[PDB]
């Protein structure tokens, strides 16, 4: 019962600057 | 079905009672064992099976049962429909389904760890592979040949390998006579060797064998397969020059001192 | 009823039968009893397939080949608790079997906290959850199924005692063919004939007296997995409906 | 009263029940020497419900059935997801029940290291968690039940001298059941009287003189476990109340 | 600063002796090191060393390195830093940096193994440390205090300790005096345990001492010096249990028959 350094995948996730700006866009007022 | 292009060159008498045994195996859909050892092209067979199948149409992945990663084994063998991105349009497949519809070819059985051993016994005894995530079960129809080398009665009789999947997985064997058996053949190995070396090397000419090399080559126990006979030919063809004269001189192994 | 599969005759199979007919009715738990390789899962369908069960969804896990930490989580694991890891934790098989049968197998290569929280389990119908504190309720038709001898491991303290002394009511025999000394004939007729449809030889053209001798003089340790490879191995190994099998092979790995 | 389940007629029952009567007030060590099968977990349940505190929870469950890694963890549990393995804030068991007593089982079988940790947490009462946080104190009372001789295991050098002595502050030890002689026909009786209520039977037949020699002959290793179960499986496959019992179910997985 | 004195009992001869010349070590900031049987109220000892020390206000943390999870080992005895491993979700203060002007108790270092020794053998001299998966380091300045159960100099010659620690960490030695040679106080701290275990038992009153358990105190070897008096007074008078009459028979070894 150790530490060692491990890897499994159980997600996903991707993005990018303009999709950032695009999701930013709805924070703010009208 | 089609006979593939392959070099099997059998002449030793026992080499042609084993493909005729494995021939009588290609349309079975039995799980196969390949025993043999070091070398001895167990290969070929494997391929000579899947490919002279009804299902030869199907493909041919061929896994490393040593290479599969410990932690990463249950996404290697099944998959994940999840892509690997948000609003991914596909997922990687696992080695199990691109199977599915041909066989699946295992090698270094004896020395796959305890996961892979249990993980894929209850696999095959079911089927039903489910991938991560998700509860929809997938039916799988998958051909299973497998070669090895050690002697798993005796990994069992130590216990680093389970015998439950050995013995579902065991419904029969093919032998595989070592090249010290065949004794018949080596002339004409040794000649087809050489002809590739010539190409290789780019030598013009074969020069021809003497018959002291004969002797020396004929007479010897042969620990090494036929792969290390193949080494054994390439090493003399190319110290021996351009073929001005007749190949002379055979160096069984290049590690003595001189 | 779905016995076809299946014929159990010298007297000893047949007590085994009559046995389950007479406890099919109750849905408590029994134990079965039995080496391995020896029907111990034609069995386990039959409990199912009798009348008093038949409706449910049955399912069966072997707890040899699963981890301990994967074991306590397929049985009960985050079925409706929400913890950090384990993202869309299902409820596992044993909550998706609930209303049915179940057969875990191999009871004896089982964890201690496992085995003790399956005790809990099977103990008034109460289910424990992390998540939750209320307890499935949901009635449970499972019965134990172990080869070893139980009592040998729990003399050391390697068994929970008390998981085998509550469903220590219900003892099941499945005794070795070695014993029957008269089953191996037909088993091995109804093998051939399954063969030889499969492979479309023409006619099994039945057994020789030399093989008669050798087959009732092994030992057979594997029961019917090990039977039905030597049967399904000298049938392919002749290979032709001429003359009777004189030939078999028990030992694949036997040279000439 | 908990129905005050096994009643004992020998002097050394009612001798140890009265000594528990003493030990239930003070938040002392009590050592309760009771071979296996023998008062497993029922003076423990005495001396938890006769305290000066109920209120405390009791949830016991200590065992040989961790190993030395999974049994710290087990113990302390592990502090807010500091390393691997760990997503939450496992508390662990003293933690888990504070302000009543716990339970341990097979103490012989933990490890020496576990030892020494129980010797530091028994006194000062603070709890360092396995993360290296600072120390939680909490108070809790202990009882500790094993099977075999402490002296000797402390001689060979396996026990904690220390812990040996500040844990054993009195020892209870229990008879065994080989030298109960007169209550082996009232545990008989009792434990028929509970089954046949249980199968919801009318009444109870009694017994006769082949199955009082027989309970007169065996020796029966476990003080409750071993008999209890020969009672309840014998009275089960009478399945009757017409006729007094004559059958004897000695071991359950005898052949045939 | 107050006075810090605790429990204090049973104080006379070479025992006071060993007080007068503790008193005045912790003003000074070197390692110090006891030696003493099991089982001596060494603890106590040092303890009372930290509070009469002038910056008695640092934390006090205490490790006992007969209780070391080999896997845990380097983590708890340094530190170590946020995402430097996996599942290290946050930064969390190691054992060393914990104690900053307070003094570490160190215990059973003559079970300490060679694998430990190298590991903690350069922190002491210096006072640097860095953490594992750490970019840069941290001093820090502990008063250290030792205790321990054997012939270190005997485990030197044996092999199994480095000399290099040993001479790191011993500028002084207390030798506590083992109660069994001493003979002074035993009466003391029986009768001071004998007041505290009936006045929780909530008694009246404790009856005086038996004669014959006086003359069998003296004859017991004691094993346990003041670990095992203060358990044996606690069992005997629970056993008596009524302020009657000063208790006759000991109970020495509980595991001994009722009859
Ligand atoms: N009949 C044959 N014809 C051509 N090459 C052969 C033949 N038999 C063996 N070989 C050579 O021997 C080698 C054996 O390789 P392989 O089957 O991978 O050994 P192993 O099964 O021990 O891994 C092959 O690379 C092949 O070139
Ligand atoms: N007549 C038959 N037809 C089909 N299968 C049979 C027949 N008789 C026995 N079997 C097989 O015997 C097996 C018993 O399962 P197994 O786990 O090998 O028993 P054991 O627990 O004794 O090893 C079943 O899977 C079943 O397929
Ligand atoms: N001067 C003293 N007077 C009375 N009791 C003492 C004295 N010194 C120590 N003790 C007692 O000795 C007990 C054990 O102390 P110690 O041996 O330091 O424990 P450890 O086993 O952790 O070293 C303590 O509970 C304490 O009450
Ligand atoms: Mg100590």
């Amino acid at each position: 019962m150790k530490q060692g350094l491990q890897l499994r995948l159980s997600q996903q996730l991707a993005m990018t600057p303009q999709l950032q700006q695009a999701i930013r866009l709805l924070q703010l007022s009208t | 079905m089609a006979e593939y292009k392959d070099n099997l060159l059998g002449e030793a008498n026992s080499f042609l009672e084993v493909l005729e045994q494995v021939s009588h195996l290609a349309p079975l859909d039995k799980p196969v064992l390949i025993i043999g050892e070091r070398g001895t092209g167990k290969e070929l067979i494997a391929s000579r099976l899947h490919y002279l199948s009804s299902r030869w149409q199907g493909p041919f992945i061929s896994l490393n049962c040593a290479a599969l990663n410990e932690n990463l084994l249950d996404s290697e063998l099944f998959g994940h429909e999840a892509g690997a991105f948000t609003g991914a349009q596909k997922r990687h497949p696992g080695r199990f389904e691109r199977a599915d519809g041909g066989t699946l070819f295992l090698d270094e059985l004896a020395t796959a760890p305890m996961m892979v051993q249990e993980k894929l016994l209850r696999v095959i005894e079911y089927g039903e592979l489910e991938r991560v995530g998700g509860s929809q079960p997938l039916q799988v129809n998958v051909r299973l040949v497998c070669a090895t080398n050690a002697d798993l009665p005796a990994m069992v009789n130590e216990g680093t390998f389970r015998a439950d999947l050995l013995d579902r997985l065991a419904f029969d064997v093919v032998q595989l006579p070592p090249l010290r058996e065949r004794e018949s053949d080596i002339m004409l190995m040794a000649e087809y060797f050489a002809i590739q070396m010539c190409r290789e090397i780019k030598l013009p000419l074969f020069p021809g064998f003497t018959e002291r090399a004969r002797e020396t080559l004929l007479n010897y126990r042969w620990p090494g397969n036929i792969r290390e006979l193949k080494n054994v030919v390439e090493r003399s063809v190319y110290r021996h020059g351009t073929s001005d004269y007749p190949l002379d001189d055979i160096i069984i192994d290049p590690f003595k001192r001189r």
